């Protein structure tokens, strides 16, 4: 959705990305330049540099203000119209959804997978939104590993090694005789 | 108060006249004659340094004011409908140019598609608007647009007018008046832009679904031999006086195609609707299905709005758009003023609406103070 | 050239009187009904007509080689006659250049290879670009630019052509001697 | 103006938007010091009139008929005025021989009163939709009026009083299935004749009819006499009341008839190296001049310069003597004959003086431009003073810089 609405502030500065193949190189502007001011208002007031980006004809493009307001839109998705709570919202009503003894523990151990966690500076607007709305005088700790992208994988590579393992999967003669449910029962 | 102008700058043609009126005084080429130049500069460009646009907005606007309208600038307001999503700085310079050089009280930048949806009633209406530059359409929904649920395809004029110049130079035949009776190829290595969009609205017209259907796969040539229709008879254009131009009767009902060609992607004017409405909110669907608002020159080519909604059918019947949009009823508006004059109409009819205008319009006061236009991304 | 206006050498043969100058080779049929009051100058192979004419010409006026100043035939029910032409103060036209206008205005430019139409009106202060056509029964307004095939409004003048123009026809008269 | 080829030599402006412009285009500012271009100055409307019958209409009569003339037409076929031709009277072009009868339009018994254009076809619907939308903008203002005050008052809404006819357009209804294209279009011979080209479709806007014989004759486009009025001055020129038929200014003023005007009379070699022979003719009847400046040393923007002209001349008092004078009349001695200066200047007649300018061409490959600037004694009697009552010798004193940027044939 992030790399579906900067197309759209891309053709607001003047470039279109019509095409399905033209949508990928988007991505790669996203993934390449757009960075999250920790305040969005004090940035759009501020004259950008407007950093040029290399396509893979050779042709440059001057991005300016949409590299910052397009991945701000995980954070209020209200701004384009998506109704929605917001990154920092799902992360502080998980938690305050949950018991009242174990808040300050899951407030206190919060880890960020995936590979929109990667924006720069996402770590830093993310620990001030969550403040704001989490109760005063908590520690909040974020805890980024390095390999966030890969992060989901090496888990599942730890957990496959184990013994254990080979109790949880369900065997090919298995879904045979007892089922459809034998995958969802045996899941958890 | 004075009848507030109303001013649509596009890439192809600028409509202009005042508020409150059946039509538009003047609708001219967006090109400017300078001393130099042969062929005249088009005055919107995107994608170039400020100082030069800005001159040539400076040049555009004051022809508009005094040879086309003949009305003192400073005196009374005005309404630039542009559409949505149109380039910041060209926005941003249009505004500048009329605050500072002409020193307007207060300018108005309606979205297009919004004041299309004013000309019928009708408060809620979905709206495309096939112009020069891209094929653009955007939900409005009970006054309010849907930017979420935007679709936009370059299949306007320009990628017709491309399509056209290419078709011409590959079946080219031309009677130059020098021993050129015997059909001679590419004589001239490009042909100018007003040539081609007089042969295209003069010749060219778009075919019937069922004929059209059978000219996409006649001209691949998908394991078949020779299964076109019959084409229309081969009309002949002069060009430049003495060289007539002998066009092709395939190239009149094939240059169009390209606008309703799937191309794989499953990417044409017809599916650019569908696409869009499956993305708008379920609750919406029924409503903006059965008003429709074709707008935009392009459509004008004549049998375009039957192949469209025919084509729009067929989609629909498409495995992907079958569970969604199965079962609903696509029944087009037929706007007041003409599909190139519907967009201007909106802003004339808001014009006439002294009491509001003032209000939502921006002030020079405020523009000279602050040096910020309101737009639809982050203040 | 670069505002200067340039050297012109004429040879004997031409009929200076009364500061008008008038070429041996430009033949003007009807000397009775033509008449020429100021220092004017007709370049040679020019035709000025006297079909039923009265061509009155200005006092600095110009008219360049191989151009015809024709009267246009009026076609009324009452009578069909030539309407007697008026050309006025300061009037420069250009080479080659065929003119069948009634009552052309002072201070003008018509233009090179310019073909001005049938009963035609030119006010004062005007400007005709070179390879144009004016149709039958048209005027143009001061301070204008009439261009193309059609004849119609290109844009408009300098604001100080009544000033200018004198400049022009007046330095071109000096500069225009014999050899 | 374009004989002369003007557009070579020209004047530079001062302000926030620096203008190359010839001295033709320009016009002086009188009530300060700065002569400004048609772009800087701010341009007015004063009177509307038709070009084929010149009658001068005013503002409040051209609003109700469009900016056009009702008694004259211009043709839709070419764009030229039309003429009225009788038999009963039908409309004929002169260039072009399309006739009124062509599309079909009745010949009148009155000459000019009888021919009118249609009425729009969807005027009516408009009325409609436009009292809805005044009535439900009026709601707007109402609500958003009675929210100002509410917020200036800032009681926190106290219901002191009690709180809290209806016009409904219906909405167009929508067709099932648009008429399809006519099956004539296949199989038929197309006449371009028959069909019209876009520029004349789109100069009847209202109904832009496909078919010539629906394409009617629209009235003739009203043009405009423009007037021009400066940012930091005030009035600057106008034009009178009957412009029609009349080249006379109200107020006259161009920058031709206050600054002196400078053309280049001689034209040498371009091949490296020359001596141009150039005019400096005055307007004012006695004032002082100088050429003296070689417009510095990258300043006052010489990027165009290609060539290094020395013009080291020291001022030269001219005079203009508006009367018709003999060739040679009379030798004046302090002005002519004591600066004789035979190398600087080449010829002095009355209201003229040609100087010899060393330019250095061949710096660049082509295109030889050169920079300098020109002094001035501007009398601009800024003061209050009746045919020169006041001294102005303060006026006379100002030297005003005019930086000239000359462009040689090459
Ligand atoms: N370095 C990066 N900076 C910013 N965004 C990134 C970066 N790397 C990946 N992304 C975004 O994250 C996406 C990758 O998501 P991913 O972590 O693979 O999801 P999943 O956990 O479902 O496998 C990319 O498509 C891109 O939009
Ligand atoms: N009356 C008409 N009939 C047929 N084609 C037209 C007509 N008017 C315009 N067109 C074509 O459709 C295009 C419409 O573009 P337009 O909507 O005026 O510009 P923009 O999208 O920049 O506002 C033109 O470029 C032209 O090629
Ligand atoms: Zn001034
Ligand atoms: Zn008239
Ligand atoms: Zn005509």
């Amino acid at each position: 959705d992030v790399s579906r609405f900067l197309r759209l502030y891309l053709r607001k500065e003047g470039y279109d990305f019509h095409s399905s193949s033209e949508f990928e190189i988007v991505k790669a502007i996203k993934e390449r330049a757009c960075y999250l001011s920790i305040n969005p208002q004090k940035d759009e007031t501020l004259e950008t540099e407007k950093a040029q980006y290399y396509l893979p004809d050779g042709s440059t493009i001057e991005i300016g203000p949409s590299r910052f307001r397009a991945p701000e839109l995980l954070f209020r998705p209200d701004l384009i119209g998506e109704e929605s709570e917001g990154i920092h919202e799902v992360l502080v009503f998980a938690i305050q959804k949950s018991d009242m003894d174990l808040r300050r523990t899951l407030f206190s151990n919060i880890v960020l997978s995936g590979g929109s966690t990667l924006f720069k500076g996402f770590g830093d607007r993310l620990l001030s939104e969550v403040k704001k709305l989490a109760p005063k005088d908590v520690k909040i700790r974020i805890s980024a590993p390095q390999e966030r992208l890969y992060s989901t994988w090496i888990g599942g590579s730890i957990l496959a090694s184990l013994d254990t393992f080979k109790k949880m999967w369900v065997s090919k003669k298995e879904y045979e005789e007892d089922g459809a449910r034998s995958i969802h029962r045996k899941t958890f | 108060e004075k009848t507030a102008v109303v001013i649509d700058l596009g890439e192809a043609f600028t409509k202009c006249g005042f508020a409150g009126e059946t039509g538009p005084r003047c609708i001219i080429p967006s090109v400017i004659k300078k001393a130099g130049m042969p062929k005249p500069i088009k005055v919107v460009q995107y994608n170039i340094n400020t100082e030069e646009l800005y001159s040539y907005l400076k040049e555009f606007i004051h022809i508009l004011y005094f040879r086309h309208l003949l009305v003192n600038p400073r005196d009374r307001r005005v309404v630039v409908i542009e559409s949505v999503l149109c380039p910041s700085h060209f926005r941003e310079t249009l505004t500048r140019v009329l605050f500072k050089y002409f020193e307007v009280p207060s300018v108005l930048l309606a979205p297009s598609h919004l004041m299309a949806l004013l000309t019928l009633g009708i408060n809620s209406a979905m709206v495309l608007d096939c112009g020069y530059r891209e094929s653009l359409v955007l939900p409005i929904y009970e006054g309010i647009p849907v930017l979420n649920c935007w679709g936009a395809l370059p299949l306007g004029g320009k990628a017709l007018h491309k399509e056209l110049e290419t078709q011409l130079l590959e079946q080219c035949t031309v009677d130059t008046g020098a021993a050129k009776e015997q059909s001679l190829p590419s004589v001239m290595g490009s042909i100018p832009e007003g040539v081609l969009e007089d042969i295209k609205v003069r010749t060219c017209f778009v075919s019937d679904l069922t004929r059209g259907l059978k000219i996409q796969a006649a001209k691949f040539n998908i394991d078949g031999n020779t299964e076109r229709p019959s084409p229309p008879p081969n009309v002949d254009y002069p060009l430049d006086g003495e060289k007539i131009l002998h066009v092709l009767g395939s190239i009149r009902d094939s240059v169009v195609e390209i606008l309703f060609e799937q191309d794989n992607e499953e990417k044409s004017v017809a599916t650019l609707i569908l696409d869009s409405l499956m993305q708008c909110p379920i609750d919406t669907r029924k409503q903006l299905a059965e008003n429709l608002v074709i707008i935009g020159g392009t459509s004008m080519l004549p049998g375009f709005l039957h192949r469209l909604l025919a084509e729009i059918r067929y989609l629909v019947e498409k495995p992907k758009y079958k569970k969604t949009l199965g079962t609903k009823t696509f029944r087009i508006h037929t706007p007041p003023a003409k599909a190139n004059c519907v967009a201007w109409l909106g802003g004339a009819i808001f014009g006439a609406l002294q009491d509001i205008l003032g209000s939502r319009s921006v002030s020079k006061e405020y523009y000279n103070q602050t040096g910020r236009i309101p737009d639809w991304c982050s203040l | 050239m670069e505002l200067g206006e340039l050297l012109y050498n004429k040879s004997e043969y031409i009929e200076t009187a009364s500061g008008n100058k008038v070429s041996r080779q430009s033949v003007l049929c009807g000397s009775q009904n033509i008449v020429l009051n100021g220092k004017t100058i007709v370049m040679n192979d020019c035709i000025i007509r006297g079909d039923l004419a009265n061509v009155r010409v200005g006092r600095h006026c110009v008219v360049k080689s191989r151009s015809v100043i024709r009267p246009p035939f009026k076609k009324f029910s009452k009578g069909v006659a030539f309407f007697p032409l008026h050309i006025g103060d300061h009037v420069f036209i250009e080479e080659d250049c065929v003119v069948n206008a009634a009552q052309i205005g002072s201070y003008v430019h018509v233009g090179k290879n310019c073909v001005i139409g049938r009963r035609c009106v030119l006010k004062d202060c005007c400007k005709i670009l070179d390879n144009t056509v004016l149709p039958p029964e048209t005027v143009v307004p001061p301070f204008t630019v009439f261009s193309g095939c059609p004849g119609l409004f290109s844009g408009e003048l300098p604001e100080c052509t009544q000033e200018l123009m004198i400049d022009v026809t007046k330095s071109y008269y000096q500069k225009f001697l014999p050899l | 103006a374009s004989l002369l080829q003007s557009e070579r030599v020209l004047y530079l402006v001062q302000g926030e938007k620096k203008v190359r412009a010839p001295l033709s285009q320009l016009y002086f500012c009188r009530y300060c010091s700065e002569l400004r271009s048609l772009e800087c100055v701010s341009h007015e409307v004063d009177s509307h009139y038709c070009p084929s019958c010149l009658e001068n209409m005013p503002s409040a009569e051209a609003k109700l008929k469009k900016n056009r003339c009702a008694n004259c037409f211009d043709c839709p076929g070419c764009m030229h005025t039309l003429s009225t031709r009788a038999t009963a009277y039908y409309l004929a072009c002169g260039f072009c021989r399309w006739t009124s009868r062509d599309v079909g339009m009745a010949d009148k018994s009155v000459a000019s009163g009888g021919w009118q254009e249609p009425d729009h076809p969807h005027t009516q619907r408009m009325n409609k939709l436009i009292e809805y939308y005044q009535q439900l903008a009026q709601k707007e203002k109402v609500e958003r009026d009675r929210k100002k005050l509410a917020r200036r008052r800032n009681y926190m809404p106290l219901a002191f009083s009690q709180h809290t006819k209806e016009i409904k357009i219906e909405p167009a209804q929508a067709v099932d299935e648009v008429e399809p294209l006519p099956e004539d279009y296949y199989t038929r011979p197309v006449n371009l004749t028959e069909v019209t080209t876009l520029q004349q479709r789109l100069l009847q806007p209202d109904f832009q009819p496909i078919c010539a014989s629906q394409l009617y004759p629209r009235h003739k486009h009203l043009l405009i006499k423009r007037s021009l009025r400066c940012r930091q001055c005030e009035h600057n020129l106008s034009k009178p009341e009957f412009n029609p038929t009349s080249i006379k200014f109200k107020i006259q003023l161009v920058a031709v008839n206050y600054i002196p005007e400078v053309r280049i009379m001689s034209i040498p070699n371009l091949r490296y190296m020359k001596e141009s022979q150039v005019l400096l003719t005055l307007t004012n009847p006695v004032e002082n001049l100088t050429h003296v400046t070689l417009l510095e040393c990258e300043e006052g923007d010489p990027d165009d310069t290609n060539s290094t002209a020395k013009v080291s001349v020291p001022p030269t008092e001219l005079v203009l003597a508006g009367k018709d004078a003999a060739a040679e009349y009379d030798e004046l001695a302090e002005p002519q004959d004591f600066p004789d200066d035979p190398d600087v200047v080449a010829f002095r007649k009355a209201n003229k003086v040609g100087v010899f300018i060393k330019v250095t061409p061949q710096r660049e490959e082509g295109d030889v431009t050169v920079c300098f600037k020109l002094k001035h004694d501007f009398k601009n009697l800024a003061a209050p003073i009746r045919p020169v009552e006041e001294a102005d010798p303060g006026a006379e004193v100002s030297w005003l810089t005019q930086h000239v940027e000359l462009s040689l044939g090459p």
